[PDB]
C-alpha cells in the first residue's frame, strides 16, 4: 500500500473497535439493497425481495462475516495485499465469476457503514486512509483475473 | 427512475438535514478532497484548507441545489437546466467525478443521520444522487 | 443527442459496413476479450478460443442489433426496448463494460474503413455507441 | 506493467514503424475532435471550431509531436514509466491542473488511431499489448497528483 505510517495507524486503530460480525452483515446487506443487481450471485440465499428481507436473511449476514473476516486478515498484510489475496483472486475469477467491479461497490458501502457506526470518529483524514485500503483490497482481489 | 417510495424516502431524509445542509455540503467537499485528491484539479483557485470560507460557501451552493432538486424531484431536468448548462459548457467537470461527490455525500449523511440512514433510505439517496449526476452531465455532448 | 450531421455520418459509415457487420462484430468481441479480460466473466459458458463459432454467432447478433439501431436512428429507445429489458433484468452486465465494447467496435471500424474513419465520422460513431449503451442500460434501476 | 517479453517485443516492433511526428498530430487532433471538452486546455491554439480547423492547426500538430515525443521516450523505459514521467506528472498536476482521466481518454483514442492506421496489422493481441501500455502511461502520469 501507499499508506503513511500515520495513515496505517489510523486504519489499524479504528479497526480495533470493529465488530466484524455486525459490520460484515450490514455491509453485505446494504450492498444487496443499494445495488440490487449484485443479488445475481446470491439466489440460493432466499428472498432478498425487501430491505427487511435482505437485512434479516441469516445467509446474508453469515456471508458478510466471512467476507469481512478475510478483509480483516488482509489488514495484517497491508504491505502485500497482492500476495494475501492471490488464491482468493483466482477463486473469484475461475470459480465464482464475480466481476471485480463488485469489489469496488462493496468497498464504498463498507466506508458508508464505518461512517454510520463511528460518526464523529470517522473524520475526513480517516475516511481518506480507508478509501486507499478499500481500493487496494479491490485491486488485489482483481489481480489474478484473466 | 425514482419510484414513489424513493421520492418519499429522499424527501424524508433531506427533510431531517434542515438547517445543516450547508455544513453537510461543506463536509462532503472536504471528504472528497481528501479521499480523492484528483478532484482537487477543478478548484485550483480555491483555498482547500480546512475551514476555508471558499469551501464553506461552495458547500452551501451545492447543498442548496440538492434541496431544489428534492423539491422538484418530479421535474429535475427542468429544475436543473441552468446547472446542467454550466457544467456542460463552462466547468466541464469529467463525469467520473460526480460519482465521487455522490459517495462522500452518502458518507456524510450516514455519519449525521444514523436513525434515518436505513438500508432502504441509503438505496434511494443513492439512486437520487445518481439521477442528479445524469441530469448534470446530460448536455456534455 | 445525435445531430442530423451525426445521423448522416453513422448511416454512411455503417452503410459501408454492409455485409461485414457480422465479422466486424466477432472481431470487436475478440479484441475486447484480449484487451479487457474482465469482460470474459460474462461468458463463462462460451468457447472464447480463436474462431469460436459461439463468438461468431454472438458477433452477428450484436451486429444485427447495431444495424437495427441505425435503421431506427430516430426511435432507438423503442427499437431497442427488448434488448434493454434483457440486459437490465437477465444479463445484468455492469455498465462500465459497454464503454469497453464501444471502444473495441471503434478500433475494428477504424481498422476496416480507413477512408471513412475521418475525425468527424469517428466523433459521430462514438456519440452513437454511447447512446446505444445508454439505452441498453436505462432500465437497470 | 504486466508486459510479457513477447508483449514487449510486439510493442517495440510496431513502434519501429511509427512516424512520431505524424501520429502525434493525428492523436492529439483526433482527441480534440472526439472529446471536444478536452479543448479546454488549448484556447491559445486558436481555431478549433471544426475538424479541419483542428486537424490542420499548426499548433496542434506541433504539440502532438511534443506529446508523442515524451511518450516515445517512455517506451524506452517500460521498466521505469513512473520515473520517466515524474516531472511531467508534477507539471500536469500543479501547473496545468489536468484531471488524469484525460490521460485514459487519450489512450483509448490513440488505440483507435493505431487501428485506423495499421488496419489488419493491429491484431487482437497487439491491441491488448497497447492497452497495457496506454494504461501504464496514464498511471505514470497520474502518480504525482496530490
Ligand atoms: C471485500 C471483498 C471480498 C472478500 C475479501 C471476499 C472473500 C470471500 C471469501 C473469503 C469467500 C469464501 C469462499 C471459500 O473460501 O470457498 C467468498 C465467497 C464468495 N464471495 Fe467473495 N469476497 C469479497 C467480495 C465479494 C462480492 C462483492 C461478491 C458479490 C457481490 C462476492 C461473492 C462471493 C460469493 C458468491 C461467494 C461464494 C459463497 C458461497 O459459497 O455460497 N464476494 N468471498
Ligand atoms: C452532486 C452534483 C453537483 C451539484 C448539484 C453541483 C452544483 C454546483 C453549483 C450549485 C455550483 C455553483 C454555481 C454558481 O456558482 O452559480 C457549482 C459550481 C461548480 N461545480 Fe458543480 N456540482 C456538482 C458536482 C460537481 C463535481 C463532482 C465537481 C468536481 C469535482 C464540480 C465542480 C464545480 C466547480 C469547479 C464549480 C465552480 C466553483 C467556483 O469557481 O465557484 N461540481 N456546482
Ligand atoms: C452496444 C453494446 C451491446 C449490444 C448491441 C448487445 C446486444 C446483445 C444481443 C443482441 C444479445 C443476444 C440476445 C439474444 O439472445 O437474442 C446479447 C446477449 C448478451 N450480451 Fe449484450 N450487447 C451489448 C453489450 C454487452 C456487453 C458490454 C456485455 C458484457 C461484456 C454483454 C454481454 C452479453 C451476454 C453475456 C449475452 C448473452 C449471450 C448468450 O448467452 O448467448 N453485452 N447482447
Ligand atoms: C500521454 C499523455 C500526455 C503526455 C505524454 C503529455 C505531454 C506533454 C508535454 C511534453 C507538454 C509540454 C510541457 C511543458 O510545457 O513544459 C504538455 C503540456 C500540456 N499538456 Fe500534456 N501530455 C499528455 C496528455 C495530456 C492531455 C490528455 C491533456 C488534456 C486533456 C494535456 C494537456 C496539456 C496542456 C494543456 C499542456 C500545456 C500547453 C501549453 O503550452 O499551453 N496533456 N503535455
Amino acid at each position: 500500500m501507499h499508506l503513511t505510517p500515520e495513515e496505517k495507524s489510523a486504519v489499524t486503530a479504528l479497526w480495533g473497535k470493529v465488530n466484524v460480525d455486525e459490520v460484515g452483515g450490514e455491509a453485505l446487506g446494504r450492498l444487496l439493497v443499494v445495488a440490487p443487481w449484485t443479488q445475481r450471485f446470491f439466489e440460493s440465499f432466499g428472498d432478498l425481495s425487501t430491505p427487511d428481507a435482505v437485512m434479516g436473511n441469516p445467509k446474508v449476514k453469515a456471508h458478510g462475516k466471512k467476507v469481512l473476516g478475510a478483509f480483516s486478515d488482509g489488514l495484517a498484510h497491508l504491505d502485500n495485499l497482492k500476495g494475501t489475496f492471490a488464491t482468493l483472486s483466482e477463486l473469484h475469477c475461475d470459480k465464482l465469476h464475480v466481476d471485480p467491479e463488485n469489489f469496488r461497490l462493496l468497498g464504498n458501502v463498507l466506508v458508508c457503514v464505518l461512517a454510520h457506526h463511528f460518526g464523529k470518529e470517522f473524520t475526513p483524514p480517516v475516511q481518506a486512509a480507508y478509501q486507499k485500503v478499500v481500493a487496494g483490497v479491490a485491486n488485489a482481489l482483481a489481480h489474478k483475473y484473466h | 427512475v425514482l419510484s414513489p417510495a424513493d421520492k418519499t424516502n429522499v424527501k424524508a431524509a433531506w427533510g431531517k438535514v434542515g438547517a445543516h445542509a450547508g455544513e453537510y455540503g461543506a463536509e462532503a467537499l472536504e471528504r472528497m478532497f481528501l479521499s480523492f485528491p484528483t478532484t482537487k484539479t477543478y478548484f485550483p483557485h480555491f483555498d482547500l484548507s480546512h475551514g476555508s470560507a471558499q469551501v464553506k460557501g461552495h458547500g452551501k451552493k451545492v447543498a442548496d441545489a440538492l434541496t431544489n432538486a428534492v423539491a422538484h424531484v418530479d421535474d429535475m431536468p427542468n429544475a436543473l437546466s441552468a446547472l446542467s448548462d454550466l457544467h456542460a459548457h463552462k466547468l466541464r467537470v469529467d463525469p467520473v467525478n460526480f460519482k465521487l461527490l455522490s459517495h462522500c455525500l452518502l458518507v456524510t449523511l450516514a455519519a449525521h443521520l444514523p436513525a434515518e440512514f436505513t438500508p432502504a433510505v441509503h438505496a434511494s439517496l443513492d439512486k437520487f444522487l445518481a439521477s442528479v449526476s445524469t441530469v448534470l452531465t446530460s448536455k456534455y455532448r
